[PDB]
């Protein structure tokens, strides 16, 4: 019957609220104390991307400017390295061939420093769209769990590679086709009066990756292996020739697909003992050619920080932003010291 | 030809007539779909949707999931759904509430009347209607209470007269009252097909004698009320659709602000720089495919169908963009204006208790225009006047008596002829002893008030005595006449019975012969016959008519009764005069021959019976003169002065002349004591011309200062406004008026007040605002930008047909100061931000295209780009346009002026969403360079080694770029209550405690598994908790350094009124 809306905060717009004003002496100490709480983080955030020691080749080329009867100097724009004292000997590298074209690189270097830090090995690819839209959705999910999948249920994603000579493709995809196959040594080999340097080669991978790629449950006599795969497991596959992706971590750190051009990629490890000072050597068994992508293949041995290793974005972006902070609150204090505003009253602006 | 039976409801069905059953609803759940579908894709960012999804469906070409579109697209058309289907249940309810009513209908079997609904009304049966209601269709009368058969008909929902007409019945049939004869009469009704034409009904009607014709004379339609009747029976012939007035229904014509059409620019203006990143990023596709074709071979490009690569390309990055313009805002937005009105029209300082009517906003779609109004075209009878008479003084003898006498002139200085004000005690203290001359003539005058009118009277049983008039006046004068002894009591045919309270005893007079009121003549007649034997005639009129046929040698007080009309007119009171004449007996029996001569030629009324009475109106003894008067509401002289000095223009459109016009105006504050009148008032259109010539030419041939330029007014009458209307006059009038503060338009017929009003939007860019009340002037609430009605005493036909409905006047100076400035400031913020916060977000989809080779990869996952324009961004908006307020109520109502920075546009334009779009884009780039220098090359963990990769560096430049977006409505807001905390850090945690458990239980049913392990290396990795730390402020620092340097150096008038609320 009655007409008349209630009286309450809420229907009348009467909330109590909070007026936020931006007075000079509300602002000030603000950036003040952002200044002051920015650059203790700041210079942590430096001081701990400096501690990382790493080292990185480019053995890309090495099959041409590179000699084989001796170790012959590795040029400066190719080496790369930050440690914690002077390198007296420059990295150097040879080349070295087996049977049916086997090259290998050979490259020696020098650690000066004892790393305490658990060791990593990477190898960097530059110049490779892992991004690229075509690329980064080619591989079927359901075989990488081990399901026998028949031809015309697998999936429509990895068209270019799928089904050839009428036989179920295993690893269908465009990554997987793809994948870097150089090998390591998966020992650093010292050299004069200097003990060797074991490395892991498992639980480099996510550990979902490892959960998720199981073994799979497929034949031998009904897929093919990709066409990239063809020069490991000719005449197809067989009993012992099917692999199994569960165990093959390489592959799975392979499938992770990065998100820029220029990415690393787990390949060793040690965590269990210090790197002493001396002279080492690491073997490359030359398979993938940059003629493929373009870019540089390049070995990194690093460690690991608290943000990552050798990176101050961070830290710089910590001093940016301290730095903008501090001299805003000089610009404004002096501007309002040396000419106030004189304009607080209204003055009939109407 | 429809043929209608007279008592029969079987045999007249089986031609399959309408149904009684009025339907206002939109939808209904038949056919429902086949035209919301079509409503909501007329449109363009549904439309341009529709096509995106039907794009989506080809293969190989979708960058995210099949149904990461066509789902928000759903969601947004079942809530628009919804919503009309709310509102078309609001209106269904008074629907059927109003069509259930009762109805006595005479039954066939029964034999007599019984109750039943309008849905079973069947055309063809016998109705009772009683008094005071509406009719139920088009009935044609069969008989009624009244001996004759007349009764009276109100067209205040039909039409817009006020007047009463006498809808008489057939003689030859009005003799059936009792039920039981019902059941003799037979016969059929042919009447005319249904029209939409009013005064105009033809058929045939077949009685149990003869036939006899039919005509509008006793033909009532739907839209009319029945007064002063018993009851009638009525036979109906139209009903539901077929009737006369509801035939030819009107349909208001949706109005469309100027935010409306900005926002269709921005929106044009977003396609244009969609299609051009498009057509960038496709040719940088095709120029990289093509160049580095070897360096690309682990791609399996296709190669000799590259052509066609290109335009599966184009599609690939389409999508990729079609999130750049955002669907959730052209639902946000009528959303938000819905709240607002409901807000609005829920205010107790909008609210009247006097009559217990709120503010009803019946269309929510106008409620950004508040606060940018220039023009407001008001009425002054109802609007400005509370519409209620009032006996305000009388003067009669040559003398003047009130009962409030002022000091001004209250002693009389007896400069020659006595000029004063005196109480109605003294009337009394020399009209009870008969010793004056003058008191005849009183009591003449006492009985003129109570006996020369036409006022019906009705008995109560708490003993007061109710009269009712056809017009406001009559009613008044009569209760100014009968309040002091003579009250008019129980009146009988062809008599008037008046009662002395100061004797006691009631004395009775025979009214010999009437005649009507004619608007050309201004006068009225009446003839009495006194016990005394005395036949005495009384004459009723204006001051400028009947003055002119006196005896200037027989009355004395001539010149008294000039000044009293002069020094009254001069208040805006209403002066009616009123004059007596003794006749004898042959003049009588000649002016009676005369009324019958005129009688018997029905052909002419007009000017027969008008002629007939002034027959022996050639002279006439001067009695006296009354004058009443007509309030203003509370409020009106305030408010009309707070509007003006908020740089508004009101253009009064008055009934009256020119000097009660100006005075009225000056009451009202309007005008002023040095306010420059430049007064029109010319027959001649040469003439008129000649004076607009003047007045345009006095005007420009010299500078308009300050104090000149604020200080002028424009007063034009009926006739001149109707010459200054043509196509070749209306500039001058249009150029004369934009420069003057306040506009005068008297003696304005009905329709033109429409024209007044489509001449100025048509030539102009303002926005208008036309308030009133009536039916008279609805076609002004129709015509005008925003219509307001008043709800009074002439009908609610305003207020049903009115944008919005308040209950008086007083209160716009809330509805557009504080319900303006408001309404226009929020809504504004609440789509220039819905632009910001998808431009900071799918702006990196842009930036990554350099990176990808050109591929048009999704940087971020399917599903968590669909749920940002849905979870975790819709609440700021609505916090920021409809809880938000920039200035208190309490400041912006004491400094009005803050009301042209919205009449203006200073907070809605192009030329400020390009810099939120610029800011948008800049505030995209930063965090595109911030993430992608921290993930360099993923190693940027410290979880064994192992790097990051596609979807760990997406999230964390969602979970950024959300931060951003929050942190940037913190820095907008003005009013931090509750749902601001609810809205901006409640969706912070909102995101951050729905990330982990959907990337937690989604992946394990095949709706993500781009999730898997990432939350791992996104929540446990130390970088995440440090970038989300450095980014946000370090994009942030620029929006909040400007602000403050914008209020500390260079402010604005609310810069330094928030502060003044601050800290006073
Ligand atoms: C390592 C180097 C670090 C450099 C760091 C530099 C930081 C600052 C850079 C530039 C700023 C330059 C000068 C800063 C000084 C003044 C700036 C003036 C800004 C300006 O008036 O218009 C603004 C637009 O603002 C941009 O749209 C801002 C425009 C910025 C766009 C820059 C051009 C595009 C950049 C794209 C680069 C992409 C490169 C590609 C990289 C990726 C490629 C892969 C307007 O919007 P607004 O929200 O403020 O509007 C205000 C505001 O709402 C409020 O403060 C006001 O009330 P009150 O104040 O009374 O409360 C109110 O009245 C209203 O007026
Ligand atoms: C490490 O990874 C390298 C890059 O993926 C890979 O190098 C490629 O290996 C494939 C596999 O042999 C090469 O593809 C073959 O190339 C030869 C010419 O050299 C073609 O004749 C051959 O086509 C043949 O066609 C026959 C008839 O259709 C068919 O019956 C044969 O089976 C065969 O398919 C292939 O096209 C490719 O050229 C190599 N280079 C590049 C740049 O791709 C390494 O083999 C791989 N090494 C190991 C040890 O896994
Ligand atoms: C990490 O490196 C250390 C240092 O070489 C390895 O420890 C050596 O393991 C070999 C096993 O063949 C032993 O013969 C050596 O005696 C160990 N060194 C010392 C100082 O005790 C360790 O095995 C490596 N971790 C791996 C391979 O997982
Ligand atoms: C730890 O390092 C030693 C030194 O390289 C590894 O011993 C070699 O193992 C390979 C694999 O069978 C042989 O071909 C070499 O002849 C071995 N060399 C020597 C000097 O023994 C040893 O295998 C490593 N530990 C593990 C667990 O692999
Ligand atoms: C493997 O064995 C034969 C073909 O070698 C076939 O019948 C069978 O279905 C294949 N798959 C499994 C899972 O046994
Ligand atoms: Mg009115």
């Amino acid at each position: 019957t009655s007409k008349k809306p209630p009286n309450t905060a809420f229907r009348q717009q009467r909330l109590k609220a909070w007026q936020p004003i931006l007075s000079p002496q509300s602002v000030l100490p603000l950036l003040i104390f952002v200044a002051c709480i920015f650059t203790p983080i700041g210079i942590g955030l430096i001081v701990s991307a400096t501690k990382v020691q790493d080292l990185t080749i480019d053995y890309s080329h090495c099959d041409t400017k590179a000699s084989t009867t001796a170790f012959e100097d590795i040029p400066k724009k190719y080496i790369k390295y930050h440690f914690k004292s002077k390198v007296e000997n420059k990295p150097q590298w040879r080349l070295t061939e087996n049977e049916n074209g086997e090259q290998s690189c050979e490259l020696q270097f020098e650690i000066p420093n004892d790393i305490k830090k658990s060791i990593f090995i990477y190898y960097k690819i530059t110049n490779f769209y892992q991004n690229h839209r075509r690329y980064v959705q080619s591989f079927d999910t359901k075989q990488i769990l081990g399901e026998p999948i028949k031809k015309d249920d697998l999936d429509t994603s990895c068209s270019p590679i799928r089904s050839r000579e009428d036989k179920i493709i295993y690893p269908c995809g465009l990554i997987a086709n793809s994948m870097f196959n150089d090998t390591f040594s998966q020992v650093l080999s010292g050299i004069d009066d200097t003990e060797d340097y074991n490395l892991t080669n498992k639980h480099i991978s996510w550990s979902i990756d490892r959960h998720r790629f199981k073994t799979t449950k497929y034949n031998a006599s009904d897929i093919v292996p990709p066409p990239n795969w063809m020069k490991k497991y000719p005449d197809g596959y067989t009993d012992e020739n099917l692999p199994d992706i569960h165990t093959w971590e390489e592959f799975q750190v392979w499938m992770r697909t990065a998100a820029f051009p220029k990415f690393y990629k787990l390949t060793l490890k040690n965590e269990s003992a210090s790197l002493p000072k001396g002279k080492y050597q690491m073997n490359i068994e030359l398979n993938y050619p940059i003629s493929l992508f373009g870019g540089t293949k390049s070995f990194v041995l690093t460690t690991n920080g608290a943000i990552g290793g050798r990176n101050m974005s961070l830290g710089v972006l910590y001093l940016i932003v301290a730095g903008l902070c501090a001299l805003f609150g000089i610009i404004f204090l002096v501007k309002l010291i040396f000419q106030p505003r004189a304009m607080g009253d209204h003055t009939y602006l109407n | 030809p429809r043929v209608i039976h007279i008592n029969d409801s079987l045999a007249n069905s089986s031609f399959g007539y309408s149904d009684n059953h009025i339907s206002t609803t939109k939808y209904n759940f038949a056919t429902f779909l086949p035209k919301f579908l079509f409503q909501e894709f007329s449109k363009y960012a549904n439309l341009f949707f529709l096509c995106t999804s039907a794009i989506q469906q080809v293969p190989h070409v979708s960058p995210t999931n099949r149904y990461t579109t066509i789902g928000t697209l759903l969601v947004v058309l079942i809530v628009s759904a919804m919503k009309e289907c709310i509102e078309d249940i609001k209106r269904a309810n008074s629907d059927k509430e109003l069509n259930n009513s009762t109805a006595e209908i005479f039954s066939e079997a029964h034999d007599d009347f019984v109750e039943k609904r309008w849905i079973d009304i069947r055309v063809g049966d016998i109705i009772r209607v009683k008094s005071e209601e509406p009719i139920p269709a088009d009935t044609i009368i069969l008989s009624s209470s009244e001996p004759e058969g007349l009764c009276y008909i109100e067209t205040a929902n039909l039409d817009g007269e006020t007047n009463l007409k006498i809808k008489q019945s057939r003689v030859e049939t009005a003799k059936f009252i009792d039920v039981k004869t019902l059941k003799n009469m037979n016969g059929k009704v042919v009447s005319e097909q249904p029209n939409s034409s009013l005064y105009t009904y033809e058929g045939t009607m077949t009685l149990n004698d003869r036939q006899i014709p039919l005509s509008p004379d006793q033909m009532i339609l739907r839209g009319a009320t029945l007064r002063n009747t018993a009851w009638i029976f009525g036979l109906v012939i139209f009903t539901g659709h077929e009737t006369k007035l509801l035939r030819n229904a009107t349909a208001t014509p949706i109005k469309r602000t100027a935010v409306e059409k900005i926002i269709n620019r921005q929106i044009i203006a977003l396609f244009t720089v969609l299609i051009v990143l498009i057509l960038i990023s496709s040719i940088g596709n095709v120029i990289m495919s093509t160049a580095d074709a070897k360096h690309l071979s682990y791609l399996y490009l296709e190669g000799t169908n590259k052509a066609g690569l290109f335009f599966k390309d184009f599609l690939t990055f389409w999508i990729l963009f079609s999130n750049l313009v955002p669907i959730s805002l052209f639902v946000t937005v009528e959303l938000i204006k819905y709240y607002q009105a409901f807000m609005i029209g829920s205010d107790l300082d909008l609210y009247y208790e006097k009559t217990d009517t709120p503010t009803v906003v019946r269309t929510s779609s106008l409620v950004e225009e508040l606060g940018q109004i220039e023009y407001i075209f008001s009425d002054k009878t109802g609007t400005l006047t509370r519409n209620i008479m009032e006996f305000k003084s009388c003067s009669i003898a040559g003398h003047c008596y009130i009962d409030k006498i002022p000091e001004d002139k209250t002693a009389t200085v007896e400069d020659g002829i006595e000029v004063g004000y005196r109480k109605f005690d003294d009337l009394k203290k020399k009209l009870n002893d008969p010793s004056d001359e003058d008191s005849p003539i009183i009591n003449d005058f006492l009985t003129l008030l109570a006996t020369c009118h036409t006022v019906i009277p009705e008995f109560q049983s708490d003993g007061s005595i109710k009269y009712q008039a056809a017009s406001p006046d009559e009613g008044a004068l009569v209760q100014g006449g009968a309040d002091l002894g003579y009250k008019f009591i129980i009146r009988k045919p062809n008599s008037v019975t008046v009662l002395l309270e100061e004797t006691g005893e009631e004395k009775e007079y025979q009214l010999l012969n009437i005649c009507e009121f004619n608007s050309t003549r201004k006068r009225m007649s009446a003839i009495f016959r006194f016990p005394d034997g005395s036949i005495k005639l009384f004459c009723k009129g204006a001051d400028t008519v009947i003055l002119e046929r006196l005896d200037d040698e027989a009355n004395q007080y001539v010149e008294a009764t000039m000044r009293h009309l002069e020094d009254y007119a001069s208040e805006g009171l209403r002066t009616l005069c009123l004059a007596m004449r003794d006749i004898s007996e042959g003049e009588y029996e000649e002016w009676n021959s005369i009324y019958n001569e005129a009688a018997t030629t029905l052909d002419n009324r007009a000017e027969k019976l008008d002629e007939a009475a002034n027959l022996i109106e050639k002279n006439l003894i001067l009695i006296g003169a009354t004058a009443i008067e007509d309030k203003l509401q509370d409020g009106v002289p305030e408010t009309i002065h707070t509007l003006q000095e908020a740089g508004i223009k009101i253009w009064v459109l008055t009934g009256d002349r020119q000097e009660t016009a100006i005075n009225i105006g000056m009451s009202c504050r309007l005008l002023s004591e040095d306010m420059n009148l430049l007064i029109i008032n010319e027959e001649t259109r040469d003439d008129t011309e000649r004076n607009l010539l003047e007045k345009i030419n006095a005007l420009n041939e010299h500078q308009l200062s300050t104090h000149d330029m604020n200080t002028l007014a424009l007063v034009i009458d009926g006739k001149s406004l109707g010459f200054a209307l043509e196509p070749e006059l209306e500039d001058y009038l249009l150029t004369v008026a934009k420069l003057c503060k306040a506009v005068i338009c008297c003696r304005v017929s009905p329709l033109q007040k429409a024209l007044v009003v489509k001449m100025v939007k048509r030539k102009s860019s303002s926005l208008l605002l036309a308030i009133g009340d009536g039916a008279n002037d609805v076609s002004m609430i129709q015509a005008a930008h925003v219509g307001v009605g008043i709800s009074g005493m002439e009908g609610m036909q305003a207020a049903r047909s009115a944008d919005i409905a308040v209950g008086q006047f007083k209160f716009l100076k809330k509805l557009l100061l504080v319900h303006g400035s408001w309404s226009y400031q929020r809504i504004s913020v609440a789509i220039l931000y819905s632009f910001y916060k998808n431009t900071a977000l799918y702006m990196t989809q842009f930036w990554y295209v350099f990176a990808n080779a050109f591929s048009g990869q999704s940087i971020m996952e399917s599903w968590t780009m669909s749920f940002y324009n849905l979870f975790f961004t819709v609440w700021p908006p609505f916090v920021i346009g409809v809880f938000d307020q920039f200035v208190s109520s309490r400041l912006l109502e004491r400094y009005p002026q803050l009301y042209k920075l919205g009449q203006k546009g200073q907070f809605f334009s192009v030329y400020i969403f390009w810099g939120w779009i610029i800011n948008g884009f800049f505030h995209s780039a930063i965090v595109f360079i911030g993430t992608i220098l921290i993930y360099r090359y993923g190693f940027a963990l410290n979880m064994h080694g192992e790097l990051a990769d596609h979807w760990s560096w997406g999230v964390t430049v969602y979970t950024t770029s959300v931060i951003i977006v929050l942190g940037k409505a913190a820095l907008v807001t003005n009013q931090w209550t509750k749902f601001t905390l609810i809205a901006i850090p409640g969706s912070l945690l909102f995101w951050l405690i729905f990330f982990p458990i959907y990337a937690s239980i989604f992946p394990h049913a095949n709706i993500s598994r781009e999730y898997y392990g990432v939350v791992k290396h996104t929540y446990g990795s130390g970088v995440f908790w440090l970038t989300l730390i450095v980014l946000p402020i370090f994009a942030l620092v620029r929006d909040f350094l400007w602000k403050y340097y914008k209020r500390m150096y260079e402010p604005e008038t609310y810069h330094v009124i928030q502060e003044m609320q601050k800290y006073n």
